[PDB]
């Protein structure tokens, strides 16, 4: 997949830390 | 198409590696770093020259489109909001604090928190609410087959493994109610039209995911508007109600193969796609009955796209990977699952789920799909950029936004239903009510705004003409 190479190029570094740290206040 | 509508989108907000930051402060930086005049009734709250509202709500920056009259304009000014958010974050990076602020046009952190993308529709006050409820619940339960933005993780807390159609479904718990932050209702009942309450109901819809795909946002607003026209006119004679609609909402979301069958009270057993086809068929009959072939192009386009999307969903949903968010996102997810043998619990899949919605043009995955020509668009980027600063011409947002652009230094405040002027010498503020959404348009005030060189001249010319220009 050409497109998976594009996505690979831009994904956030430290993927596990990034996902664990994405914590949001509740909204509407 | 002509129905007053608008989209309010709460954005996710992240400020990594800044222990001094909190979400309210970062949201304020975003709102403040972009702009303009204050909101009229202590959080940062700005009215923009395109007639939009940009403000801090519940520790999220929120963009509310100007009032528009059709779903293409809804898409256009909503997309301009994404550009405004992205630029706002870039400007906040230059504030003394120096924070790198990330913004996400999605609805959950996948850990139990949700935030909202609301649709507003102006309706006849006379339309009986019991009919609004009973005809909209099954439509809202099933429209996620093309409106869903996709989510990795099952259950509000994200502990179940797998992919689902929508981010919002797991957060809805009851059929009808006032809530927007907890025990959320399929039909929210708040009725606050900021217009003549003798004439208008404002339907405040809270169940939709925020969409990146312009085709998805277009279908979401356009098909809902068509269903509202049928409800107002009493056109729907069949009973679409289903057993346990909250349970059905979740079960439809949790089955991306699109085979789960709803159990209608009338005994029918229909998939969500099949039930959507029933609404589409009624909408076709409604438009033929009312207009013949004298149908406006946009109504025709919404019907055609609604039908083609449902036909393709029933045949093979993966052929919609250029049109629907959940399909485009799933295509990336399954690609990685195949390439790297990943279970649905893999953290990389969580990262794709979230970064899909990142507003950065160079890093957000939807934005990368567009950059590589892998997503169909409805509007072009030049029009989006113009919509960042110019209001729609055919609603009261025209007067609001143009006043702010031309006489900003003399606007004390503005809201959906007023503009408040601070004129030199007058030790009293001038409040100009804009109570009708379809007045205050270019056709009503454009020439007057052109001729006036000062806010003083404008307020003079408008004096005693409220029941001409605005109501
Ligand atoms: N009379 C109306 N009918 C339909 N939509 C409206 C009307 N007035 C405003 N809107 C839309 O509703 C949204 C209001 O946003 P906001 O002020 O954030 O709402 P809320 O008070 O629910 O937070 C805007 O997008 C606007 O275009
Ligand atoms: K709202
Ligand atoms: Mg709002
Ligand atoms: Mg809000």
């Amino acid at each position: 997949d050409a497109i998976l190479d594009e996505i690979d190029d831009v994904l956030e570094e430290n993927a596990e830390e990034f996902v664990r740290s994405y914590i949001q206040k509740g909204g509407e | 198409m002509h129905r007053v509508m608008g989209i309010e989108t709460e954005y996710g907000i992240s400020v990594p590696h800044q222990p001094n930051a909190n979400a309210m402060a970062a949201s304020s930086q975003v709102v403040n770093a972009y702009a303009q005049a204050r909101w009229d009734f202590g959080l940062a709250n700005v009215i923009l020259t395109n007639g939009a509202r940009l403000y801090v709500d519940h520790a999220h920056p929120e963009y509310s489109t100007p009032e528009v009259t059709n779903p293409r304009d809804a898409v256009l000014w909503d997309k301009a909001g994404e550009r405004i958010m992205a630029e706002a974050a870039r400007r906040a990076a230059d504030l003394p604090m120096g924070w790198t602020i990330q913004l996400y046009k999605n609805n959950t952190d996948n850990k139990g928190a949700s935030y909202g993308c609301h649709e507003n529709y102006l309706m006849n006050r006379s339309t009986p609410f019991a009919d609004i409820v009973r005809h909209l619940i099954p439509f809202f339960v099933t429209r996620q087959v093309f409106c869903g933005a996709g989510r990795v993780g099952i259950g509000a807390d994200g502990r179940g493994e797998g992919f689902q159609l929508s981010q919002r479904a797991d957060f809805f718990e009851v059929e009808v109610g006032l809530e927007t932050t907890l025990k959320r209702p399929i039909i929210n009942t708040r009725d606050e039209p900021h217009a003549d309450p003798e004439k208008y109901r404002r339907l405040h819809v809270i169940i939709g995911d925020a969409n990146m795909s312009e085709i998805a946002t277009y279908l979401k607003l356009g098909t809902t508007a068509l269903v509202l026209a049928m409800i107002e006119d009493g056109f729907l004679s069949q009973d679409f109600s289903v057993e346990s609609p909250v349970g059905a909402l979740r079960a439809v979301s949790h089955d991306p193969t699109l085979r789960y069958q709803l159990r209608l009270h009338d005994g029918r057993r229909l998939t969500a796609v099949q039930l959507q086809m029933e609404y589409l068929e009624q909408a076709r009959k409604y438009v033929e009955d009312r207009f013949g072939t004298d149908v406006d192009d946009m109504t025709r386009d919404v019907l055609d796209r609604w039908e083609t999307t449902l036909v393709r969903l029933a045949d093979d949903p993966m052929q919609l990977s250029r049109d629907l968010d959940w399909v485009a996102k799933l295509s990336i997810l399954e690609g990685y699952r195949q390439r790297e043998n990943l279970p649905w619990s893999a953290h990389k899949l969580q990262l794709v789920d979230l970064q899909y919605h990142d507003v950065r043009p160079d890093r957000g995955l939807y934005n990368r799909l567009v950059a590589r020509g892998r997503m169909n668009l409805l509007v072009d980027e030049a029009a989006v950029r113009t919509a960042m600063h110019e209001p729609p011409n055919d609603t009261r947002a025209y007067f609001r936004g143009r006043c702010l652009a031309k006489f900003g230094a003399e606007i004390a405040a503005a809201s959906w239903d007023s503009v408040i002027f601070d004129l030199p010498g007058r030790d009293s503020l001038q409040r100009v009510p804009t109570l009708e959404p379809l007045r205050g348009t270019r056709a009503h005030v454009g020439d007057l705004l052109d001729r006036c060189r000062s806010a003083t001249e404008l307020v003079a010319a408008l004096t005693g003409g409220e029941n001409l220009y605005f109501q």
